[PDB]
């Protein structure tokens, strides 16, 4: 087992500089503080010599504020000087109440440190492919090259020849400053159509369904998970993936701890401990933890067949509407009352690829969705009694006929699941029908991924459906590719084909570059353009590490992430915080928003020198010298309630921030919105919500049914608790990599026995899309025929076996994947030290 | 003093321990709960004739809840937020919220069966120095 | 400036485990000790509690044994446990007398530490190109893949389709165990012809000249530098490149400190403080240091024109012979008296490409070499008075009529200089003529590079001249490449062209691999072989880090280096020591000799399975389990005196070891040989040394005169004191990279002004062979028109601008390089912190 | 205590320093020779109104020979083995045999012009702890 052998830690002194810090990582947005103080000083164990006012000579008690793990401690540069830093979770933050997850609590140890040699992989200098390898250089040199190639291709081929891949998210590698910067470059200065997002290969929304219906996806507050009678948890593994929401808000509900709170806010009605329905094909540690906390009678795990959620929700909708277990006045008052006729191709297809579902009234939607318990039991593989029970836990009145309050929470099990638009809609139907939006203990919400931090100019030019970028790239289209803060090599769909083609096309430009003179820049630029014209691709990566896609790139631009800069974002409750800079960017690395600005300045200069003065002038408005300039040009001027928010005011509010949108500022407080839709006025022209007539139509995405019928196993995929995303930071973190050197593929012990495998064996997963590797992990809770592989992992990319299949709006259907499995090697020696024991807590 | 000065403390005798049954101990002082445990097989950090006696803190490095031991599984389990540690593999966190594998004792067996502890390989919950 | 902020170090306790450690790095082979003790124990300041028996609560005085720098401390794995280690120089080693160079003294800090995060770049696992990227895997898998491809190719195409590049040197990344394992694999089991060495592109000697003359190039002892009247240092920058030999042995001579000992061991002649002639077109810190210690009047810096050494030496030989400043008795008794005939194509060309010069008697060599002072002054650019003065400093009898004792030392300025064969012989002529071989204060020796540790089967099948491997590879020939412990991307000649072609050929195999299924290994192997038949190359790297050439390779195998294994080698005095293993190999890395043996075993198995059982049996004789087994099969059975040497016996000799060859073993001591040739019996069949009739014929290598004529500046090249080799370890050492993030190019300040360059500017160096980058370092001592660029550096490779030109024996003429210089960028911000002051100590 | 406890010692007053002439001091005790030096241009670790006052150990971190100062070049120079350190660039070893750039004092000027040292950024030659 990995052990740091760090016997003691420097003590935070009493005069240490305090900084407010939102977690770099997940949507929950747990509050932390970073405390820094000069190298060559320290606190003492006497109360007035440390920050805690506590005697550190004696053993602190459980949940102590006066302790931190070694992963919370580092040394970093700050204004050019080495300082001690501790990054420690805030007890006073209502999101987390001092919880720090396994990811967040390692922000310090995954920071860049020369003095203690952490994250020495971090990018420090611009790199350019020249003289036969990547070579460091100046910013002026590298941007120049990028601008000139980009400018020439775009002048000769139009802006369609510029392909962009970029984060649209919040937190580290995202945020309002950084989404504004990149957005402004590509959508204000330019009209880039062939742009895709970090997690999906087109410029779309994850949840067009709920938005079209008028219900924006983050409509509740985290307190609603404490107040609900029933939590409906769809396609979430929240203990692993939205950890501290689960622990600090859901658990008190299930345990009975929030009964006093329920009673005070909602007398006039009966309350019991929270019950929970979990819709997930896989029995997860979330399921186990729910059972251990609430008892098994209070947990309904619907272990559905992969991709059958829509059938289940349509049955639930049918049964609840027939019983009349609905909020009649919410429907009359707040939903669309005049139905409208089905489009001609229904139920198989919508009016067009742009509208996969039919929006209409409650009663039209019920008749459209109508599915009996017996049909949904066939499709979902659930028992009829399980479906009836869940309709009861969602819809049945409580004693005295009072409305059952239900928080409906969904994430990637649904969004990357089958028929995203219709499944999304059919779940929103359940919430609208039961009046569970805009009310305490309600919500139909994304549980979320990254934090949120989106402000950009109009994307109207993009279209709906937008262009499927990976397919343009695979098919030889496009000339120049700017990649910001994502790594398709590890995380796109159909990733094996993507890599083969991306290498080949970038190699053409590599070979031309190696053979041409660099010091003569015009000749290098022309040699690149000639290669692009023959089918090559010139590629530029803006990142904080050497990425996998980066190995194909021609120019790499070093970025500064959260904490090295100021950053704003909101959590899954709309809670906007400012993370206050506490350290310097490594070497010459620079905030993304300022990278975009310097790039815009360079485009202007270059286009001017080419004599295209008109095009050059589109790139003005980028005079920003610090990230706050981007905040003010973007968020402050464009978000609803943006006028009320500044860095100074945000900082004053601390880690609790406020909930967006801001409604005003009085008495040094930004006033916010606790829940959305409290007045029953939805996000449509007429203020009414729509229901969705959304009939089940099987596996919707191309090739999926053929992939299921022709391979042995389900290759379910997703997150591990210990791993953050594509392990970009984690690959230089021994604690994480000592645990999983290879990605795990969870397999039922009997399935393993049948296939001739033993724990730790390295196996090839393969199908029609490609092939990859993973380490067999015996998982007694796994159903026969169903495996789960860790996604995004550098030592075994799951995406290689995901097909190209998307829904009509180009949403990638990663969860419905099937494959074969065969052995590559006996368990390697580098895996002999691992535990292969169950991940479930035992009582 | 550049490193922590760990005392070498007698904890028990090889004869006091029964197979697969933890015995409560404390190290490096009375306020730091732990166990010795004889596991039945040669393991990482294990001492004695069979290389199977290990010692661990039993205070969760996440937030301090005392860990229970499941005998059927040979794991330590946290009632706080569901962490599991494997003392058959150096205390590796099998699944959990701590950023540390379970602090484990550097043990020595004396010629007379006595069991000393003279080290711990991670930071014990609730102290910024393992020796206070 | 880089600062560790390490305020204090753990004290080595009285009971630490002590290990004999020869420096990993240069020829000098400084002796060290590695002290390990358990993590969680430590020494104290009282004498009884530390290894020194000194009170460490008191400041120590100059040259204290009881101190070590932060770079000599780390924590490492040893038998699976974390231990403190200190690796510190040995006061008692006669080689260094406690000196640790800037490189030696950072052995500990450049070791792998999981606990302190040093050298996290080290390879831990075999890697194979599959599924779009490098992926980690098991030894059994990776070796099976290597052997199947290698075996299929060799069976279809012959052994000539296997190309090999390997170390032939000693110390880390070489040594007697490792050279034997690799040599047995490729020269016993196989007869590989197309093998090159780490520093030169064919299987040749660096010094065929001196060896053909019967004078093995390491024929003296280090004491001889203390004892000479005159040192002649040719093409060496010993203060930077043979640092501790220079400081512990040359300096005492120059300072007069060795007079006592001189007059002790050689009474019956006069002794004065040594004088030194330095033959080097550049004024180095070596020249400066010599002047500062001995006085400028005792240092003669012959600042010759690049590549004109031969004309100087032939003039000196002529003048000295004419004056009769020769050792007549040594010449009559110990050298060829035979008359001979110059070959038909003399003087332009030797008898064949195998023999570029003509071996003769003293008298025929004098007449063949004959060159006037005036003609050599014309060629070398030196004054007549300087050449006459050097001839006196070498040949003029001392006061009694007594023979002047002279140590001739040479290195890469000569060896990678012009007309290697003739120039080597012409220098040896001087030492032969003056009887300065086999005698105290004498010698004509390599000053060396790496330590030495060669033992291998006969190379007779390789031929002479041997195959020019880079040219085979660049021309599309060969099928499989095994690369061990060298990185041509940084260090071969004509490296720009090498890299363009190498990338292209390996890409072909990569593209085939990514499209074939790995789990059907026979299909994988066939795709690889087909790609090879189309012109591809399959390439396997054995190394300790991800290398530059490694980025083109398809399998990577992780090696363990000195200290992680036991290792034997000798220094430039033939002093053989055993480095005793003190730590574990990182992850699954294994010593090179055992990798070779496992590769041998896998070839036996794979060939057996193919049905080629007779060929398979040639791969027996590799049952080794530990590196000592390769020592015993190699050195012990094959070196002269081998039977006397074992690990146990070496260990008892400590860091002083013995000088090879061993003559015997008595009373616990391996007995050795202080100097070679003390009886006047040379390494030829008749025992007589030959002189060399070796006439000047200009710049010998193809294209060199044209390169010089058509480009503005000399691009001299070579080492820096702070940098070790291609910075394989140094690139994750912040002390080194903070000093020089780019390779420097030294430039005369007027040369800078006239080219519009400022200190730190990033410049392109370009010519017919290619282009590269460096950072301009203003250097007042540099001559107008003459620049010097650090060689081998990852962030700007000098080799790119060296042409393909070799001598007839395929010796790479790196030092004669001319090119143009132009600016790429203004000083980048990442060099703003650098000092650009003179490297020369000021009094 | 996890780190070294440096004393905040008064070395001299800003008024005692003449441009480019070192003033011999000692820090963090009397056996660890160093100098304060006013350089006439703002530099790394430099204090005082012009940002140009630096403090260094003048004991060679290689083998301990006392360093000489060249006023013409503004460098420290070692007569032991020819090392050169640049006090205008944080003590950077321009060329030399140490594995350390020159240990530099963390300095502070009080309102009366008094110069204190409160730390050192590298390990002083001849001691295994900068504070003995
Ligand atoms: N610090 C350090 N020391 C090392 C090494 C290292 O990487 N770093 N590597 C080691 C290795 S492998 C080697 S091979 C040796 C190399 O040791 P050296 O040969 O001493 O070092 P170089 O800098 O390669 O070249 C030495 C001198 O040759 C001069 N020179 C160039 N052209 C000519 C010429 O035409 N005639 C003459 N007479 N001189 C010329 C250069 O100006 C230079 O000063 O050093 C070893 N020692
Ligand atoms: S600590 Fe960070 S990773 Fe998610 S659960 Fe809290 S935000
Ligand atoms: S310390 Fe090492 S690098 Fe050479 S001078 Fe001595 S062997
Ligand atoms: S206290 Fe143990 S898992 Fe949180
Ligand atoms: S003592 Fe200063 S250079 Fe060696
Ligand atoms: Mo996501
Ligand atoms: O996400
Ligand atoms: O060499």
């Amino acid at each position: 087992a990995f052990k740091r052998h760090i016997d003691r830690l420097p003590i935070i002194p009493a005069d240490a500089k305090k900084h407010n810090v939102t977690c770099h990582f997940c949507i929950v947005g747990c509050g932390y503080h970073a405390y820094t103080w000069p190298i060559n000083k320290q606190g003492g164990t006497d109360p007035q010599n440390n920050i805690f006012g506590v005697d550190l000579s004696e053993q602190q008690q459980a949940e102590s504020d006066a302790w931190y793990s070694p992963s919370m401690y580092n040394v970093v540069k700050q204004d050019g000087r080495d300082v001690h830093v501790v990054i420690k979770p805030d007890h006073e933050c209502v999101v987390n109440s001092g919880l720090g997850s396994v990811r967040g609590a390692r922000m310090a140890e995954t920071s860049f440190s020369e003095a203690r040699n952490t994250q020495q992989q971090r990018l420090t200098d611009p790199l350019v492919w020249r003289y036969g390898q990547m070579q460091p250089t100046s910013w002026d040199d590298a941007l120049d090259l990028v601008a000139r190639v980009t400018a020439k291709i775009v002048k000769e081929k139009g802006e369609d020849a510029l392909i962009v891949s970029a984060f649209d998210h919040g937190g580290a590698g995202g945020g309002y400053e950084n989404t504004w910067g990149t957005g402004k470059l590509y959508f204000e200065a330019m009209k880039v159509k062939n742009i895709r997002i970090h997690n999906r290969p087109a410029y779309n929304s994850e949840v067009h369904g709920t938005r079209d219906m008028g219900v924006g996806e983050l409509n509740n507050c985290y307190e609603d998970a404490e107040l609900a009678d029933t939590i409906v948890a769809v396609g979430t593994n929240a203990l692993e993936t939205q950890t501290n929401y689960f622990l600090n808000h859901w658990i008190p509900n299930l345990r009975g701890e929030s009964l006093g709170k329920k009673k005070e806010l909602m007398p006039e009605e009966p309350h019991e401990a929270g019950r929970i329905i979990i819709v997930d094909p896989r029995r997860t540690v979330t399921v186990n933890a729910c059972e251990q906390t609430a008892g098994a009678d209070n947990v309904l795990h619907l272990a559905i067949n992969s991709g059958t959620d829509l059938a289940l929700f349509n049955a639930l909708f049918t049964y609840i509407a027939d019983k009349g277990w609905v909020d009649r006045d919410f429907i009359d008052k707040s939903t669309l009352r005049e139905g409208t006729a089905r489009p001609p191709l229904y139920p198989a297809r919508g009016v067009s690829e742009a509208n996969p579902g039919h929006l209409s009234s409650f009663e039209d939607a019920v008749e459209g969705c109508r599915m009996s318990i017996e049909e949904a039991a066939e499709i979902t593989g659930l028992d009829a009694a399980q479906i009836i029970k869940a309709a009861e836990w969602i819809g049945m009145p409580k004693e005295g006929g009072k409305r059952r309050r239900v928080m409906f929470g969904y994430e990637k099990g649904l969004i990357w699941g089958n028929d995203n638009y219709r499944t999304n809609g059919a779940l929103v139907n359940l919430a609208l029908a039961t009046g569970n939006i805009g009310r305490p203990g309600g919500g139909v919400v994304r549980l979320g991924g990254h934090q949120e931090g989106y402000v950009r100019p109009s994307d109207a030019h993009v279209g709906r459906p937008a262009a499927y970028v990976d397919q343009l790239l695979i098919g030889g289209q496009g000339g120049v590719h700017h990649i910001w803060g994502c790594d398709h090599y590890k995380t796109t769909l159909n990733a094996h084909e993507f890599k083969r083609v991306y290498k080949k096309r970038t190699d053409m430009v590599k070979d031309a570059m190696s053979a041409a003179p660099y010091g003569d820049r015009e000749a290098m630029v022309n040699a690149i353009v000639d290669a692009i014209n023959q089918g090559g691709l010139f590629a530029v990566n803006v990142d904080i590490i050497p990425t996998k896609i980066g190995e194909a790139c021609h120019v790499i631009l070093p970025a500064a992430t959260s904490g090295e800069m100021n950053l704003t974002s909101m959590n899954g409750e709309r809670r906007m915080r400012l993370t206050e800079r506490y350290m310097d960017p490594p070497g010459q690395s620079m905030p993304d928003c300022l990278i975009a600005a310097r790039l815009a300045n360079t485009m202007e200069r270059v286009l001017t020198e080419m004599g295209d003065v008109g095009y050059a002038a589109q790139f003005k408005g980028f005079d920003w010298q610090t990230e706050e300039d981007a905040f003010m040009d973007g968020y402050n001027k464009n978000a609803h309630g943006g006028e009320f928010v500044t860095y100074e005011r945000l900082s004053a509010m601390g880690t609790n921030g406020f909930q967006e949108p801001a409604t005003g500022f009085t008495d040094g407080k930004i006033e916010g919105t606790q829940r959305l839709y409290t007045d029953g006025v939805f996000s449509t022209d007429d203020g009414k919500a729509r229901f969705m007539d959304a009939p089940w139509r099987g596996l919707q995405a191309p090739g999926k049914q053929q992939q299921k019928d022709s391979h042995k196993y389900l290759i379910n995929n997703g997150r591990a608790n210990v791993v953050w995303q594509s392990a970009y930071l984690d690959q230089e973190n021994d604690f994480v990599m000592d645990r999983f050197p290879y990605p795990f593929i969870e397999m039922n012990p009997e399935d393993m026995a049948e296939a001739g495998l033993k724990e730790g064996d390295l196996v090839e997963i393969y199908n029609d899309a490609g092939a990859t590797q993973a380490m067999a992990y015996p998982t007694p809770t796994a159903r026969r025929g169903e495996t789960f592989m860790l996604f995004g992992f550098p030592t075994g990319v799951q995406g290689n076996v995901t097909s190209a299949g998307t829904n009509e709006l180009i949403i990638p259907n990663y969860k419905q994947t099937w494959g074969n499995i065969r052995k590559i090697s006996d368990a390697p020696r580098n895996v002999a030290h691992l535990s292969f024991k169950s991940k479930e807590y035992q009582s | 003093a550049a490193g922590v000065e760990y005392p070498a403390n007698r904890l028990a005798n090889i004869s006091e321990l029964t197979l697969n049954e933890p015995l409560d101990v404390a190290y490096p002082d009375e306020d730091a709960a732990g166990v010795l445990l004889k596991l039945g097989t040669r393991v990482e950090g294990g001492v004695g004739p069979d290389g199977d006696i290990v010692g661990f803190s039993t205070i969760c490095p996440h937030k301090g809840a005392p860990l229970s031991y499941s005998a059927d599984n040979k794991t330590f389990n946290c009632p706080g937020h569901f962490s599991v540690f494997d003392p058959e593999k150096g205390g590796q966190q099998v699944w959990g919220q701590a950023t540390q594998n379970l602090p484990q004792y550097v043990l020595r067996v004396a010629d007379n069966g006595d069991i000393f502890a003279e080290g711990v390989d991670e930071l014990i919950y609730g102290r910024l120095s393992n020796v206070l």
